[PDB]
């Protein structure tokens, strides 16, 4: 059973089968979200994201979807609004601190692990609930590119390529389908069209709404390991090659 | 499609349906079960009653605060479980007197019934971000009456929901509702001290729920000379015959 | 919504506090009269088996001050407790301030403490409604209050409180006339004795009596049998 | 808070916290039914038309703007003692029943008994019927009547205009050609809120079928909504 | 209304009280009798094996101060941190001003706390409800009775515990004032013995002490409890 | 200047050197490892009530690493239960 | 012939399981009657279909109108089935519903047997009747040609146990005995027809529309009532869609 | 019906994946009156409608100024929106003082979501029910940032919020080509702004005791209009 | 059992006496499906855990069980990664802690011995879930030699010759006893770290029944000097031998 009434109207309470419901419950909330994807490069990675323009009053500049962690790390989520922010801030909040530390930029995997103890905090005691987003975050430090995924459970792993929110089927497909043919390693050019390509894929389940994609990338030899997005030519490339279909 | 029990009616951290919240809705509720409470502005003075609600004959009748003073100008009257409203006058007379000793001049009436609201509030989270004080909303509603030379004489009503407004006539507490009505019928700019007092006589003959007499209704007055004085029980008396004299046949 | 405090009841009311003012109702009778210048409580002891202590215990009317009186009905133990914490104030009060403590301020801070046990939900409210009586500091003027476990207080000329306490009540009612109040001691005490004797069916021995008189005065007495006699002469 | 009070279950939502008939829960026998009386002096065949509402809205009458006056009780007794009464309005051909709804002290048995016998009586003079009544689980106001419903199957009518409807839909004399009217609302029976959008469209509905001049009859009843009526409560107050 | 012990029940009752009151009834009876001239404690074990180390079980009694003892029934975990705080708090009245505590001080602070744990909800009543007995200027010999609801009287003869009512009974029969230790012992020993569940109530059964004659506080051993009930002729 | 200099310091060592631990690990572990200790000590002290046992928490002894310890502090340790009740729910 | 009659209880699985089974066989049941609703706190909501968009089973289109207590029938299977969508206004009551309406509507139709279901909630160990409490469902069963001697005492004394054997509950089943809960009054008075049967299945509060379809399941599995299997699709009707409201499509995901 | 079971409070999730108690608090802004934001290069304008509870009484303040470069309006509860707009101000001060530089209109949206979140994830505290817009001038051009209780918050050209919003929005969305070209006309664009409240109303008509309109500018620090103020607008 | 009442969500003894939530605590140390075998060595201690992705976009780089605690100090875990890596920084603090204040490395048995207390609140408070993983700390002890020492929700501490875990311990714990028996010796007596890992290999292989190759587990070594994780290459080499052998 997906439910199992009665041990889930209450967090960190074990089912008689070992699951821990709440989590599975906010595991079910990331569904609604947008749709995310990062793609992981030879030496950067590319994350795109499928900003549905729900009205036309937001202002298309500074409305964004994709938040910056930090100058090196990139971030997207999905899921929950409030707990996604949030959790964008702490760990901004930990670059920051870890930055100030040791006065060099904080590496993939120690910041990454700090997100998921934070995470995983919240689901053990009774007076808190799980956080309900699946966030993806990567960039490039002294030991390469690096893309995490992190769960409303707290586990996280590295990931080749990680897809999340509504249309997260068709879009893990198309990725897996990616990184059978390219196993060589994606250059961030390269990435930057295959990633596009697969998020247009992914919308065919939701194409009567209007929609933008944000692409941003961080890469070792494009931007000094800086986290820039895309705008202007490169992005209409992507644009025009992903229109192919 | 079935009938299932409700559980929003519960507790003060839930929202029903459409966003409501219940536990401060019941808690207006409780005013009405208090005594009726009427109030009066007009450009030369503002006026209040109350009824006294006295039980039994042998409850003291001359001691059951209805109307009280919170400094030399501002005072107000209360309705509702009283066990609260002892606590929020202790709050608003050690404001005013707070503010006095610190600014050396008059607390201004809405300053004051923003403190009040403020301690109201604290269900939750205060006004400047303090912990909540309590586990319940006061069942308690009051107005306040008062004059300040920047507002003249004004009456505000202050709800448990931390909310006040600036009224020109109020009513709380039983039959409040008709009160009310009755007031918004009879109220105009024009009326004069002896005809507020006598028309709050006269609200509280219609909402009153025996006859009216000197010793279970008390009436309060705020003037710039005066301030806030309480009506004796032979003024009182000579109100109320004057009442029968004048309005009646 | 009768399961917690916290929680008003749809039509304003709040249950626990109800139940617990019900629960007042479960003790014995005590009453309360003010005279013109003296003030009298009776208490309807609880039938004493032969095997109690008389000598030790007798009194649940007892003394806060040299010049206040505290009765009860209710939950003897939580009573005990108020009474103590109130003759702590009381000290407390004399040694902060050279005046003693009002009987007004007193009965304030009886209610204050019984109502701060009902602000959160960890602690049961008391089970009591007490009837402090006495005469403010250096002043002839009678006081007498009563307080209910929901911390509201009211003074009155005479009040009853405990088992079966309509019945004396509707009795003082009918005979205590505001015009004229009984003005001698003698005269209060039976109608003290009267009016509990209309409760407490068993012989004078049940009924305890409290004075209590101007200028810091308390006194108990154990003569009113001739009372009792008399409102039988009466009768 | 750091924690949840563990012993907050909190109860099963299955049963309903309504007053007991009896202290003698575990009564082993027929338990007594309520018994209904009603004027008999009324004259019903006077009237056009009659109205059945809950008590919160009263509102919609104001009696500054029609003559509503008091014809008779209806009385209710039930022996195990309690008993209950309401008055019958009337104004101009109309009929009007007001319950007093409240489920703390009234137990729906005698809303669904009082609800029987009237429309029982009713049922021979075929008198147009207008009851206008509120429910909790309606998304929107909606108007209905026997030979069209405008309720989506989820939602649903409980309380005294329940048993109205029911004795109305089936049943002995059922057919009887009525118009219906809920404004949605909120909390329990008899201690019910109202939405301000909700309400005024309910003033600008319900004074065409009476007759009423719009402007005057909405002016009237906000007067007597917005004047610390039941049904607005806290709201003017609670929100800005 | 019982799973929580700070909400009254309609009818104006605390069903945690009452249930705890109902616990102690199960315990063994426990029974005192003051005379003219001295105190007298007695107490049935409810607890017995013919390995149990009856020589210094002796938890069925305990000690207080020099002329202070209590018998106790219900729960006696329960039982030992009350004795304890008595001690503590008798020992510091004793330190403060100079003077044996007189006994009606103490059972005032042990009732008050035994009320307490009736009101903060984290905590349950206390299981137990003690027989104080003690010597004071004040007004010489006492028994003092406590329940869990916190409240505490005055007796001359009492029982607590299993079958109090038989016990209560005999003694409101037999009981006179002017009686003295050596015949209170007698008549303690016979309720004992009617009123238990065993056939005869062997010395192994049962724990005593008594308070006579300043005043010399005496727990007896039970070859002297076997030598005495040899001598009332049980 | 009346006072011993050893009595400021000495006062709250325990809960200064707690602050302080915690602060490390903040700085090494991030915020997640001082939110749960802080959180755990809280949740422990917060339930734990019982006035006439001054001894404290076995559990507090098992959080602080402190369970085979001894310090003089432990060595050498308005009092009625109410005002414990009063005092410890701040009512 | 054979009737089924849901009991509000924990989680209303007895209503859910009875919406499965009408829901799921369309083709074969249909309305038959509005049963007299007066002791129910009333109900009165729109017509109800399958979610597959089915004919619905109110066939005539005169109804326009649910009604708070009616019984389905099914003439293949010769099988009645009440679905009751309130609570009685209290158990005082429990009593009067089946001495007035219950009783009668079984005697007009000739029913044979009555197959109660029911709901037991985990916290009610009350006397003890949650046994083997591994298992999660129950069934018990009565026969009057069997048991003819004791309905013969049971109606001319009372042993005033807290607890009664009347019914044989069959091994591996979650309880032996029935104690105090609904069971008692009515039992007694369907006894104050030639057989009677009790379903009940141990639950909590919750999204129980899988605990109800696995109770179904579970139902139709032992041979209680002669049903075929709708195990090859269950089909909820189109009411539950608003079970949790009519849409989230506001702007926090 | 089975969401009765789960919107008991902030913290458990339902199986379906959503969160209803914090979608009531969402849903309480619609029993709130209108209010109305738009945005221009050179200014940014509000416009709202108050609500009193009866004649007899005074009209409530919709609006709030903060500093003389940015304000708010608001509606839903009152307890939450009196909270946050405290907050607000005590937060914009203290940024004034501490760094001697005016708070940022992002950077108090953001200050402001992070408090809003917070209570979302903790039990016992609840969601605010106050949606309200944020206006205000800087450096940075003109902004208007909505504001949900959930933590959401955007910058938008305008929009309205409160009961019949929709309709207001709708004039919006079909003038926004329009009404943003209008910078370099306050009074044009307050024109513009109150017939988008307009289309809100079904019953009252905007009057100068009810309407209220406040504006911010490069050349015009925030300022309130109420009374005889605003006829000249309506 | 299903459980009774309140003990279905915190931990109080039920009417059978037995913790229903520490039981179903335990039924999610099953949760991820791993399982895991510990043996000792003349000089060093080796554990092998399995490692099935087995998605195939997941990076294989990340898929780690087997933490780092402290020098002379490994573990490997069962359940939830989430966790797992909470009770394994938690180990590590308090194994850091504890070398600063005895001022001596932590021996594994004492570091052991304090995660189990720990969990032994969690047994017994109310308001705190426990773990809900299996904990095998192994080291080369400086006076016990290699040891191994196992945890479980319940806060059990015993010391194993040989362990194993997860849904298929019964099989490999079954080899093991019989290796044992037929050797009449408590350990591998190997005098070599390779041998040992080869010999947990070959008998892991003998009862999970499945020949995999290096993607498929990750071996770590306890010796005197340090512990340390094998990397892929070290494992194909391992295997390897196997293989030739």
């Amino acid at each position: 059973t997906s439910i199992g009434t009665g041990y889930d109207l209450s967090n960190s309470v074990f089912s008689p089968d070992g699951r821990n419901f709440q989590v599975e419950y906010a595991v079910k909330a990331v569904e609604n979200g947008t749709t995310s994807i990062g793609i992981k490069c030879n030496d950067g990675v590319v994350f795109a994201v499928e900003k549905l323009i729900t009205s036309k009053l937001l202002v298309p500049q500074k409305n964004v979807k994709i938040q910056v962690v930090d100058r090196h790390i990139g971030c997207v989520y999905s899921g929950l609004i409030p707990d996604g922010r949030h959790l964008v801030n702490r760990g901004r909040e930990e670059a920051a601190s870890f930055k100030k530390l040791y006065k060099t930029p904080i590496p993939i995997p120690a910041f990454a692990d700090r997100l998921g103890q934070y995470v995983q905090a919240h689901t053990l005691y009774n007076s808190v609930r799980p956080f309900g987003v699946s966030t993806i975050f990567g960039g490039v430090d002294k030991n390469g590119a690096h893309l995490y995924m992190l769960e409303p459970s707290g586990s996280y792993w590295g990931y080749k390529g990680a897809a999340t929110g509504k249309g997260r089927q068709s879009a893990k497909a198309e990725l897996e389908k990616l990184v059978d043919h390219h196993p060589e390693g994606l250059s961030a050019r390269e990435a930057v069209k295959q990633a596009a390509k697969i998020i247009y894929l992914a919308h065919e389940d939701n194409k009567e709404k209007d929609f933008e994609l944000e692409i941003s990338w961080c890469s070792l030899s494009e931007t000094n390991g800086l986290h820039k997005f895309v705008k202007g030519d490169l992005l209409q490339e992507a644009i025009d090659f992903a229109q192919k279909e | 499609m079935f009938l299932t029990r409700s559980e929003y009616d519960r507790g003060v951290s839930t929202f029903s349906p459409e966003g409501r919240l219940f536990q401060v809705e019941y808690s207006l509720e409780a005013i009405k079960l208090g005594s009726t409470a009427i109030g009066i502005a007009t450009k030369e003075g503002v006026v209040l009653g109350v009824e006294k609600r006295a039980t039994s004959p042998l409850l003291e009748s001359d001691s059951i605060e209805k109307i009280v003073e919170i400094d030399r100008h501002i005072g107000c009257a209360m309705s509702g479980l009283t066990a609260d409203a002892r606590s929020m006058i202790e709050h608003a007379r050690t404001a005013a007197v707070t503010h006095n000793l610190y600014y050396d001049e008059d607390i201004n009436v809405e300053s004051l019934t923003q403190s009040v609201c403020d301690l109201a509030l604290r269900f939750g989270e205060g006004a400047s971000g303090e912990e909540r004080l309590m586990s319940r909303p006061f069942g308690v509603a009051l107005l306040i009456a008062g004059h300040d030379a920047d507002d003249g004489y004004q009456l505000f009503h202050a709800e448990p929901s931390g909310t006040f407004y600036r009224y020109n006539a109020k009513a709380i507490g039983s039959g409040s509702e008709g009160a009310q009505a009755e007031l918004l019928n009879e109220w105009h700019s024009s009326l004069t001290l002896k005809e507020a007092e006598l028309l709050v006589l006269k609200i509280l003959k219609q909402v009153m729920e025996e006859k009216l007499d000197e010793n279970n209704a008390q009436l309060s007055c705020i003037t710039k000379q005066d301030g806030f004085k309480i009506y004796d029980n032979e003024k009182t008396a000579e109100l109320i015959k004057e009442l029968k004299e004048k309005e009646a046949a | 919504y009768d399961r917690a405090l916290s929680i008003f009841s749809p039509d304003g009311h709040i249950f626990q506090v109800e139940y617990a003012l019900e629960a007042v109702k479960r003790g014995t009778c005590a009453v309360g009269v003010k005279g013109k210048n003296c003030v009298v409580l009776g208490c309807e002891r609880r039938s004493t088996l032969k095997l109690q202590d008389t000598r030790i215990t007798p009194s649940k009317v007892s003394k806060i001050d040299s010049h206040v009186v505290l009765s009860f009905s209710g939950l003897n133990a939580d009573s005990r407790i108020l009474i103590e914490k109130a003759r702590v104030e009381a000290q407390s009060h004399r040694l902060t301030l050279e005046d003693p403590v009002t009987v007004e301020y007193l009965t304030r801070y009886v209610a204050g403490v019984q109502q701060r046990y009902t602000q959160s939900g960890g602690v049961r409210p008391f089970g009591v409604s007490t009837l402090i009586a006495g005469f403010d500091p250096r002043d002839d003027e009678p006081k007498l209050y009563q307080t209910e476990p929901s911390g509201i207080y009211s003074s009155w000329s005479a009040q009853t409180i405990g088992r079966n306490s309509k019945t004396v009540r509707e009795f003082l009612e009918k005979n205590y006339d505001r015009k004229e109040p009984p003005a001698t001691v003698e005269e209060c005490v039976k109608l003290t004795v009267r009016s509990l004797l209309e409760v407490v069916q068993t012989g004078a021995k049940n009924i305890e009596i409290t004075v209590v008189k101007p200028d810091s005065d308390i006194v108990a007495l154990s003569s009113e049998e001739i009372n009792q006699y008399v409102t039988q002469i009466e009768q | 808070m750091l924690f949840k009070q563990w012993n907050d279950l909190p109860e099963p939502k299955h049963l309903l916290d309504l007053p007991e008939i009896s202290k003698n829960l575990q009564s082993l026998e027929v338990c007594p039914v309520p018994k209904v009386e009603f004027p008999q002096d009324l004259d019903v065949p006077q009237y056009s038309t009659a109205v059945i509402t809950t008590k919160i809205m009263n509102p919609l009458f104001p009696k500054n703007l029609l003559q509503l006056t008091s014809i008779g009780e209806i009385k209710t007794t039930l022996t195990v003692v309690y008993g209950f009464s309401f008055p019958i309005y009337s104004f101009g051909k109309t009929l009007l029943f007001s319950m007093e709804e409240n489920f703390i002290s009234i137990s729906p048995i005698f809303g669904n008994m009082i609800s029987r016998s009237i429309i029982s009586q009713l049922a021979q003079f075929s008198p147009d019927i207008i009851v206008i009544g509120t429910s909790d689980k309606i998304a929107s106001m909606k108007v209905m009547t026997e030979n069209e419903c405008t309720l989506q199957p989820p939602e649903f009518i409980t309380g005294f205009i329940g048993s109205v409807l029911t004795q109305l839909i089936v049943g002995p004399s059922k057919g009887l050609k009525f118009k219906c009217l809920v404004a949605p609302s909120e909390g329990p029976n008899g201690f019910e809120k109202l939405s301000l959008s909700d309400m005024g469209s309910l003033v600008d509905l319900c004074g065409q079928w009476l007759g009423f001049e719009p402007s005057r009859y909405s002016e009237e009843c906000y007067r007597l909504w917005r004047c610390d009526s039941a049904a607005i409560g806290a709201q003017s107050g609670l929100y800005i | 209304y019982d799973s929580r012990t700070t909400i009254f029940s309609p009818e104006g009752r605390l069903y945690q009280v009452e249930y705890a009151l109902e616990s102690i009834s199960h315990a063994g009876t426990a029974i005192g009798i003051m005379a003219s001239d001295g105190i007298v404690l007695a107490a049935e074990r409810k607890v017995t094996s013919t390995l149990l180390e009856q020589d210094t079980s002796t938890e069925k009694l305990y000690k207080l101060n020099d002329k202070i003892a209590v018998a106790v029934a219900g729960l006696t975990a329960d039982a030992e941190i009350l004795i304890n705080t008595a001690r503590i708090h008798a020992q510091n009245y004793l330190k403060t001003y100079n003077e044996d505590i007189p006994v009606e001080i103490l059972v005032r602070r042990l009732s008050d706390i035994k009320q307490g744990y009736t009101q903060h909800g984290g905590l349950r009543p206390f299981g137990v409800s003690f027989i104080y007995a003690g010597y004071d200027d004040r007004y010489g010999y006492q028994l003092y009775t406590s329940n869990p609801s916190g409240n505490y009287t005055g007796w001359k003869a009492i029982s607590v515990g299993a079958n109090t009512s038989a016990a209560q009974t005999l003694l409101q029969m037999d009981y006179k004032d002017d009686m003295k230790v050596d015949d209170a012992i007698e008549l303690a020993l016979k309720t004992l013995s009617k009123t238990t569940d065993s056939s005869a109530l062997t010395y192994d059964r049962l724990e005593f002490a008594t308070i006579r004659k300043e005043v010399y506080q005496k727990i007896f051993k039970p070859q002297e409890i076997k030598d005495i009930l040899v001598k009332t002729g049980i | 200047n009346d006072r011993h200099p050893l009595e400021s310091t000495l006062k709250n060592w325990e809960t200064t050197q707690r602050q302080r631990q915690m602060e490390q690990y903040r700085q090494i572990f991030g915020i997640a490892e001082p939110m749960k200790r802080t959180m755990e000590m809280e949740i422990v002290n917060r339930t734990d009530f019982n006035p006439l046992s001054t001894n404290g928490s076995i559990h507090r002894d098992i959080l602080l690493n402190k369970e085979c310890s001894i310090d003089w502090e432990d060595v050498y340790p308005g009092d009625d239960v109410h005002s414990k009740i009063e005092k410890q729910l701040g009512i | 012939s054979c009737l089924v009659l849901p009991l509000v209880s924990v989680g209303n699985i007895p209503q859910l399981s009875i919406d499965w089974l009408l829901n799921s066989q369309a083709n074969e049941w249909e309305y038959l009657e509005a049963l007299d609703s007066k002791y129910l706190v009333e109900f009165v909501g729109p017509l109800d279909r399958p979610e597959d968009g089915s004919d619905s089973l109110y066939k005539d289109a005169d109804m326009k109108y649910s009604s708070a207590l009616e019984v389905f029938y099914n003439k293949k299977r010769g099988l009645f089935a009440i679905q009751q969508r309130t609570p009685l206004v209290s158990v005082n009551y429990l009593n009067n519903f089946i001495v007035e309406i219950i009783l009668p509507f079984l005697s007009k139709y000739n029913i044979s047997e009555i197959c109660i279901w029911d709901s037991l909630y985990a916290m009610e160990d009350e006397n003890g009747v949650i046994v083997r409490p591994q298992e999660v469902y129950s069934l018990g069963e009565f026969y009057f040609d069997d048991e003819a001697e004791l309905l013969s005492n049971l109606h001319l004394n009372d042993q005033e146990s807290m607890v009664n054997n009347w019914l044989h509950f069959t091994p591996t089943s979650f309880q032996d005995k029935i104690s105090v809960d609904q069971p008692i009054f009515k039992i007694l008075f369907q006894i104050l027809l030639r057989s009677i049967k009790y379903c009940s299945c141990l639950a909590n509060e919750g999204d129980n529309s899988l605990d109800s379809q696995q109770f179904l399941q579970w139902i139709i599995s032992q041979k209680v009532i002669k049903n075929a299997p709708p195990i090859v699709k269950f089909v909820r009707p189109i009411s539950w869609q608003g079970a949790y409201g009519m849409a989230d499509a506001r702007d926090k995901f | 019906m089975f969401r009765n079971n789960y919107d008991g409070d902030t913290v458990t999730f339902s199986p379906t994946g959503r969160l209803f108690q914090v979608e009531y608090a969402l849903e309480a802004i619609k029993q709130g009156s209108v209010t109305v934001g738009l945005r221009s290069n050179t200014h940014a304008v509000l416009v709202a409608l108050k609500r009193n509870a009866d004649e007899l009484s005074s009209y409530q303040k919709k609006i709030i100024k903060c500093d003389e470069h940015m304000g708010l309006s608001l509606a839903g509860l009152a307890p939450d929106a009196r909270v946050l707009s405290n907050y607000l101000r005590q937060q914009c001060n203290y940024s004034s003082l501490v760094f001697n530089r005016k708070l940022a209109v992002e950077r108090a949206g953001h200050l402001l979501c992070d408090k809003a979140q917070k209570n979302t994830q903790s039990y016992g505290g609840r969601p605010y029910g106050v949606g309200l817009l944020i206006i205000g001038y800087d450096k940075s051009g003109a902004h208007l940032l909505e504001f949900q209780p959930s933590g959401n918050v955007t910058e938008l050209y305008g929009t309205a919020i409160g009961a019949r919003s929709q309709g207001a929005k709708t004039y919006l969305e079909r003038t926004l080509d329009t009404f943003i070209k209008i910078d370099g006309n306050p009074d044009e664009l307050i024109k513009a702004g109150v017939e988008a409240i307009s289309q809100s109303l079904r019953d009252e008509s905007l009057t100068v005791d009810n309407l209220s309109i406040a504006i911010v500018g490069k050349d015009t620090p925030f300022t309130i209009y109420d009374g005889e103020a605003v006829a000249k607008y309506i | 059992a299903s459980a009774a009442g309140y003990d279905r969500h915190i931990t109080i003894f039920s009417p059978e006496g037995r913790l229903y939530q520490v039981e179903y605590a335990f039924k999610a140390t099953n949760q991820t499906n791993i399982n895991s075998l510990a043996v000792r060595g003349k000089d060093c201690t080796v554990v092998i855990s399995q490692k099935k992705v087995p998605d195939k976009l997941l990076d294989p780089t990340t898929v780690s069980y087997i933490f780092c605690i402290s020098r002379t100090i490994g573990m490997v875990v069962n359940g939830p990664i989430p966790d797992a890596r909470n009770a394994a920084l938690r180990a590590k603090a308090e194994a850091a802690e504890f070398r600063y204040k005895y001022g001596y490395d932590m021996p594994c048995d004492v570091l052991a011995k304090r995660m189990a207390n720990l969990s032994q609140i969690y047994t017994q408070r109310a308001y705190m879930r426990p773990l809900g993983v299996i904990l095998t700390f192994v080291s080369v002890d400086e006076e016990l030699g290699p040891s191994i020492y196992k945890t479980d929700p319940a806060g059990y501490y015993v010391g194993y010759k040989a362990t194993a875990t997860g849904p298929k311990q019964q099989e490999i714990t079954t080899n093991l006893e019989n290796h044992f028996k037929k050797s009449k010796i408590d350990h591998i007596n190997e005098e070599s770290w390779e041998k040992v890992v080869e010999f947990a290999i070959t008998h892991m292989i003998d009862a999970l029944g499945t020949e995999f190759s290096k993607n498929d587990l990750e071996v770590g070594v306890a010796t005197k000097d340090k512990f340390f994780t094998l990397s892929a290459e070290n494992i194909e080499e391992r295997l390897v031998a196997i293989a030739e052998q």
